[PDB]
């Protein structure tokens, strides 16, 4: 069923210990959307974003 | 640092430079214009008030 393939797909990632990252959240509607630019990435790269 | 290209447009080289900055070296000077006929009190010994 789907209760019991839950930890078949599951390979790790639901046992994995939690750690918080700095993230900015926003809501649309009834979800949180994590908003992010990894723009600095690029400019200390000087790659095009 | 610079992002490794996944392409093989051209080899993604590492990336050092050597700036030299050159200081500013500045200088700065007034007048205090002092009139002698203070010093000569100056080097004197008082005595009366």
């Amino acid at each position: 069923s789907t209760k019991s393939d839950l930890p078949a797909v599951a390979a790790g990632v639901e046992d994995q210990p939690r750690v918080p990252i700095s993230a900015a959240v926003i809501k649309l509607g009834n979800h949180a959307v994590a908003v992010e630019s990894l723009q600095k990435m690029y400019n200390d790269t000087q790659s095009p974003y | 640092p610079t992002i490794a290209h996944g392409d093989g447009r051209r080899p993604s080289k590492q990336r050092t430079f050597i700036v030299v900055k050159n200081c500013h070296k500045h200088h700065i000077s007034t007048e205090m214009e002092l009139s002698m006929l203070d010093l000569e009190i100056l080097h004197s010994i008082p005595e009366t008030p």
